[PDB]
């Protein structure tokens, strides 16, 4: 359309990019996850006490 | 978009949307690194004990 | 613009709004972030108590 | 007509787009109710006590 | 304008007119916004007790 | 005229737009309503005492 | 400008008349409810007594 | 003449124009009644004591 | 100027001297209400007494 | 002449233009009664005492 | 230049002269009374004692 | 001349600037007079004592 | 220049001459009262007694 | 000659800027002869005492 | 494709840079090992103590 | 990227992007080390003992 | 340049050279009589007693 | 020459110019001999005691 | 190819480029091993001490 | 880049990426010792005692 | 340059040279004048005694 | 030459340029002399004493 | 250069030559005259005694 | 050559570049040799004693 | 460069050599006489004692 | 770069190689000059004992 | 080639170039052996002591 | 060559030049003699005591 690929080009280059966020946002959950056994980053009430 | 979005990449240049992106997410990333680093519990660094107050 | 009123993309570009949402979305999530961030409260990462009076 | 698109691709573009804004209206909603149930954002006549 | 001055659109075009009253809209929304945090009785994130005096 | 539109293209934008400002107004005055009665904004004679 | 000058608008353009006016007349409206503000009398926000002095 | 409208073209918008004028100033006025009711904007000798 | 002198459109052009004057009353206009704020006595905002001495 | 009107039009744009200096006039000099009324603006010899 | 002078403006133009004069006039008018206002026997607003030694 | 303007224009424009001018002189010498009465404005040896 | 040098203004041109000799001498007339401004004895809005030693 | 202007023109504006000039000149003259009546401003070996 | 290049030449420039990217990482894996075995840089929740 | 996208070099140019993707790890490898130096415990040139707390 | 030196005129335009002449001699006696009212003794309206020492 | 003017005009312009500069130069003279008699300028050894 | 380089004349370049890295990484390594004698600049757990 | 990747002047020009190599290099070294003189203990020219803490 | 050296003309424009003389004669002057002012003994106006030290 | 002047005018202006500047330098010789008697300006040993 | 080294005149153009040595001397003469009335004993104008020690 | 000039004009430019500089030469020595008598300047080891 | 290598003229061009050369011997003396004289011992104007310590 | 590699001037030009190169060992010598200047112990100039310690 | 030397052109420029810069280093290197019997550059574990 | 200068020119051009620049070298030898006759620039040990 707009861009110079067609649909097939466009398809195998969204399953390549999809992959790849999705990894992204695997890795990003799991370093999140790290993070809070590391430091919690939701204080209570009291605060971080 | 989702993971049936395919056609999104002709309306969006798949290059420069992904040299946008990775400077948008590498600037977002140094943001929030930074912001850990501005206080007091998050700074790794630093090694404050984490009860802060 | 609702759910019905699809002929705003024969007037508005869809690729150039979509951009231009983006950069508004983000900067007005960075905007309110730094605004909790900037009160005592709703600082989460500094974490003083609740009860700040 | 001003833009290139036909009606039928304004509608499916708009179609996605309103299904995507819904998601994120729905996130930021939970995400709303989330930030209420850690601390809550309208002070009463005493302030934060 | 009122809700039978539909000829307005034919001396204002849509798209540019929409455009500038989301930015005045968006302008003027932040301005009082930020007009409340700057008192401590409207400040709700700072939370003050209402009755400031 | 000076911005290519019909009339009956100007009507129906302004129909579509007439609602939408409605919408918003009411959304805004409900909001003010809200606010009012978390703390009303104008003091009395003796301010916010 | 009365009723009855309906002619004066074969001489300023009626679209970039509205603009002005309305640019100006926000101008105003913001120069007056920002002197207001800085007064502490009529400052609603901040809410002193009515008598300052 | 200069614009490119009509004396007819010029008589309805400056009807609009006027009634628009005319709903914008009464509403300025009952504001300035409500603002004078909330605390009045002239002072005496004395000031505001 | 005065009301015989009808001629002086001849000279001047209407549509640009309305939008100069208006301009330059406007300016004068603030400029003395300002300095109506700028000393105690004419203040009506602040509302000093009139005896400032 | 030099600007692209008549004498016809001019005589009649100044007769508006007359009417509504005059009118303009009118009401500051009401305004300036007003204000000298409020709190007089040209002092004696000892100040404003 | 006098009365009697009326040839100044085969030399001078008229429009163009009117507008200098009056901005020349209209700034030393505003001058002069920033003068006034800058010394206390001449500051009406003020309005210190004549006697101000 | 060198301006457009014929003896004829020029002599009636400077009649109209003439009488305009002397208009304001006489305004501007009676604001003198005024405002002499008001405070003078020329100290004598000792000053504004 | 003397009341006999009236060929002056084959070489210099009288409007320009005159523009110029205007600015000139209201130039040199402000300083010349700013000075005496500048100085007790001659300030006369001021109004210090004469004998200022 | 290099202004465009004859010597008799030269002349007869020679006489009104000479008259022009010699005029400014005496209203200058008489101005400060007033000045100097006000307060001298040429101090002698004890300066202004 | 949009660079010139084939994708035989994409191929094996990929397979150069893959090799390379992957030595990069390995070097700093090996470096991160390094560090933490010098200081760890993960505090618990005394600190630094 | 991965393994076995090479046909990411028909969309990116091969020599710029190495030559942006040197620029990038170099300035984030200079920003770590100069946040290591930053902190007492990591500034491996200062040589603070290891407890900083 | 002296009385019999009239060719330097042959040289010098004698409008630009009066302009620039008029110029420099009107600075420079700016900077003498400024240098007078710098200094006491010479700074006839500030009027010191002559001996100075 | 290369000013345009002959040598009939240099010389009618340098007599003006000269009576001009002996002018400005007697007069100047007359206001240095005035302004020694008001206040020498050159100190003697002891300065202006 | 983009060079304008033949894979000969890129074969001896590389041969000397190659020599010359190798060269100054070994007089680095060299460097750094005397620093290291020197000041060895990996501080133990209290520091330079 | 290794000993056997000579095609990759190919695709970098020889003589624009030594100059920038050589330049980087320089920077880098410039930058290192400017640390180390930055330091206590590996400035060498200030010759503090090796043992700093 | 001396009485004998006439075909130095021939090199430099007398006009431009002239011109340039007397700039850099006056600047010289003006330079020196403003040193004698800006030491004691030499500062005529001041009028300090001569044995400054 | 690369002047325009012929050797006659160069030396003709020559003349006159050294009359000149003699006399600007007698002028300034006879100054010095004047100002030596006023307040020499080589210090001696002991300086302004 | 040397008295024999008249073919640098075929290299160097006299006159623009002549003129960046007169520059380039009187910067130094000023230079090194500064110098001297920036040190005591060198000072002519301030007149120091000679021994500053 | 480069310049435009001759060998012969070179050599007769250069003679009284020559001389001019064997000039300001001898008088700059002059200059210091009287500079140093009035005050020597290379300090012995005591200073300016 | 050495008295052997005349044809290091055939690739330097002698003018903008020789001007370039004049250009950085004057600042590299400057700037080793202002190292002297920032120094209390080699400042001859100054005269210090030579034994500084 | 060795004794053998000359057809390294068939990729760089000498001439400009040459400038480059002094340009950048003549900044190098100043920079190395002055970090010697900027240590107590290798000012020479300044002449500290050299056990600085 | 890419300079317009040839290779013999070259060879003898490097000869020249080697020469000096084997010159430039052995003095550079006589001047550091000096500098180091003047105050040697590398300190010890207790410094400049 | 590149300069247009023959092989010849740069023979007597290099003679000129390395002829000034030796006497350049020789009077700055003699002065760096003089100036550490004057004042020693390397110190010892112990500083300039
Ligand atoms: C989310 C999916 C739909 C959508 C569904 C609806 C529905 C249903 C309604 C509206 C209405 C409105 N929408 Mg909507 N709206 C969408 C996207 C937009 C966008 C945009 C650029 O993306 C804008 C500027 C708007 C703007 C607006 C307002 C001007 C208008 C008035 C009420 C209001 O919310 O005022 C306040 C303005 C704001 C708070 C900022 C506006 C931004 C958001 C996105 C507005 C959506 C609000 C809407 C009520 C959410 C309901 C959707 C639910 C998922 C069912 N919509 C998409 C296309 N919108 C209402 C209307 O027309 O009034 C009669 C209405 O009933
Ligand atoms: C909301 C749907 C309609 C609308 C419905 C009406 C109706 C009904 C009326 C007006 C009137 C006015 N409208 Mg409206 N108005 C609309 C959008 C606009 C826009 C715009 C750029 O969108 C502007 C500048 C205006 C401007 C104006 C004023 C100039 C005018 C004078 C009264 C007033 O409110 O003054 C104060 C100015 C302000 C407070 C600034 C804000 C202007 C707002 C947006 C106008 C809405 C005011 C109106 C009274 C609301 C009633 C609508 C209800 C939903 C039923 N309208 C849309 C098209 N408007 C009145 C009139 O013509 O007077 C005789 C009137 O009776
Ligand atoms: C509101 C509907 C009408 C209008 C109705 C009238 C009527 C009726 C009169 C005037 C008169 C005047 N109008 Mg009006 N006027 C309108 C819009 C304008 C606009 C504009 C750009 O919109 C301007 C600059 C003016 C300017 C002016 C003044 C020059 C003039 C003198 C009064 C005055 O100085 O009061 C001080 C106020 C100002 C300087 C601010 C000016 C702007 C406002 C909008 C002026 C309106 C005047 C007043 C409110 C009259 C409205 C009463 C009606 C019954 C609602 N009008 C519109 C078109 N106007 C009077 C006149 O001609 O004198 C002989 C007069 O009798
Ligand atoms: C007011 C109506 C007339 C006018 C009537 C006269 C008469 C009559 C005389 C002058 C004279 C002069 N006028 Mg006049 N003058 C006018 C407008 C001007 C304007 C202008 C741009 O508008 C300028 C620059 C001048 C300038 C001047 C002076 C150069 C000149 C010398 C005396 C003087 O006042 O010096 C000082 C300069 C000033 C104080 C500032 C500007 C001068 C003002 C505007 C003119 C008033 C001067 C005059 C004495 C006023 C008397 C007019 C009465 C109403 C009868 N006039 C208009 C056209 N003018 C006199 C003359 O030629 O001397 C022999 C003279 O007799
Ligand atoms: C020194 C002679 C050779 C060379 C010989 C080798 C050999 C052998 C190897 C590499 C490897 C690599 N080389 Mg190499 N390398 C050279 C010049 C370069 C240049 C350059 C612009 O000059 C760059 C950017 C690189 C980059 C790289 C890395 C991307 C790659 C991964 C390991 C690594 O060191 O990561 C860390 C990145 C850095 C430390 C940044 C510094 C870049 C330096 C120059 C990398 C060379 C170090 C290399 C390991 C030396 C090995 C020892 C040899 C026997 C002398 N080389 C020259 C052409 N290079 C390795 C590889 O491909 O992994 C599978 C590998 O086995
Ligand atoms: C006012 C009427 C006449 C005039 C009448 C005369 C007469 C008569 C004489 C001069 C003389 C001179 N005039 Mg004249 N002069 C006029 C306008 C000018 C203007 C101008 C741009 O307008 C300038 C720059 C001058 C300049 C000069 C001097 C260069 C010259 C030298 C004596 C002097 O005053 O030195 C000091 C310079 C100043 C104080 C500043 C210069 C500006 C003023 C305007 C000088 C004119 C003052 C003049 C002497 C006063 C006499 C006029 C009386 C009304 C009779 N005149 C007009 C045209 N002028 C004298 C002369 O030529 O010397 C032999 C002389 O006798
Ligand atoms: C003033 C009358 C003559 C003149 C008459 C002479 C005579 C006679 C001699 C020189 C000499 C020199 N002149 Mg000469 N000189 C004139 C104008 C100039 C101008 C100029 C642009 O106006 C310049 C830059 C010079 C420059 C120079 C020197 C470069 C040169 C060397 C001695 C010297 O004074 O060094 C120091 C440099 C300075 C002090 C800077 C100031 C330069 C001044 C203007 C030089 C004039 C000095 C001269 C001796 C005075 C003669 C006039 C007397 C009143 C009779 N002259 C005019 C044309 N000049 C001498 C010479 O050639 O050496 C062998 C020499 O014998
Ligand atoms: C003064 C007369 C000759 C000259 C005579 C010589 C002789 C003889 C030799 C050199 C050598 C060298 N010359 Mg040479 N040199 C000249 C002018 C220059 C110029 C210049 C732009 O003017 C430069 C940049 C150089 C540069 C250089 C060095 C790169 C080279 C290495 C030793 C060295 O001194 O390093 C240190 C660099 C410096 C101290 C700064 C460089 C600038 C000065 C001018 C270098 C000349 C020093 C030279 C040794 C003095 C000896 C000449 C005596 C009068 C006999 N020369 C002129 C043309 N030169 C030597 C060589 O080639 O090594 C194998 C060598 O034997
Ligand atoms: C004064 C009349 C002559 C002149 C007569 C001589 C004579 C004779 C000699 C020189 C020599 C030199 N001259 Mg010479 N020189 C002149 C003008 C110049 C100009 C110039 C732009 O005007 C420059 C840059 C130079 C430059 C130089 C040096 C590069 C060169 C080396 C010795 C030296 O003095 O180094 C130090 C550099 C300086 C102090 C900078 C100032 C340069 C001054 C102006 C040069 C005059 C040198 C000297 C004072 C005159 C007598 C020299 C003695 C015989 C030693 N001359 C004119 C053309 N020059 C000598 C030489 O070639 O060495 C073998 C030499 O024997």
């Amino acid at each position: 359309s707009s861009t110079g690929l067609t649909e097939a080009e466009a398809k195998e280059f969204h399953a390549v990019y999809s992959q790849s966020a999705a990894g992204f946002l695997a890795v990003c959950a799991v370093a999140h996850v790290l993070a809070w056994m590391w430091r919690p980053f939701w204080p209570g009430a009291e605060g971080w006490v | 978009m989702t993971f049936s979005t395919h056609k999104v990449w002709l309306m969006f240049d798949p290059r420069s949307t992904l040299v946008a992106l990775a400077a948008f997410l590498v600037v977002l990333a140094l943001l929030i690194h930074f912001l850990c680093l501005g206080h007091d519990r998050f700074n790794w660094l630093e090694g404050n004990p984490a009860a802060t107050k």
